């Protein structure tokens, strides 16, 4: 059971929020590419 | 809200249909400064402060 969130202490000025569908021996291989091009 | 404590709603990441507001008969003042109502339905903006 997930009952511990300790990643931040505050959130002051939000510009953008987006809630989406979930993306997700070792059995799974997850490849991701993150790019910042022209904003 | 009261004018001293005016509510501010930030509007982002959606489709803004301004013709529903402009063609309503329920508004007495619809004075736009810096832009015309006819091209509001064409232009695109980063954020809307209400
Ligand atoms: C960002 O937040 C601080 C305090 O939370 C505030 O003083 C400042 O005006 C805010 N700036 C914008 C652009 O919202």
């Amino acid at each position: 059971m997930e009952s511990e969130f300790r990643v931040y202490s505050s959130a002051n000025n939000c510009t953008f929020e987006y809630v989406s569908q979930p993306f997700l021996n070792f059995k799974n291989l997850r490849e991701f590419v993150f790019k910042n091009i022209d904003g | 809200a009261s004018v001293y404590a005016w509510n501010r709603k930030r509007i982002s990441n959606c489709v803004a249909d301004y013709s529903v507001l402009y063609n309503s008969a329920s508004f007495s003042t619809f004075k736009c400064y810096g832009v015309s109502p006819t091209k509001l339905n064409d232009l695109c903006f980063t954020n809307v402060y209400a």
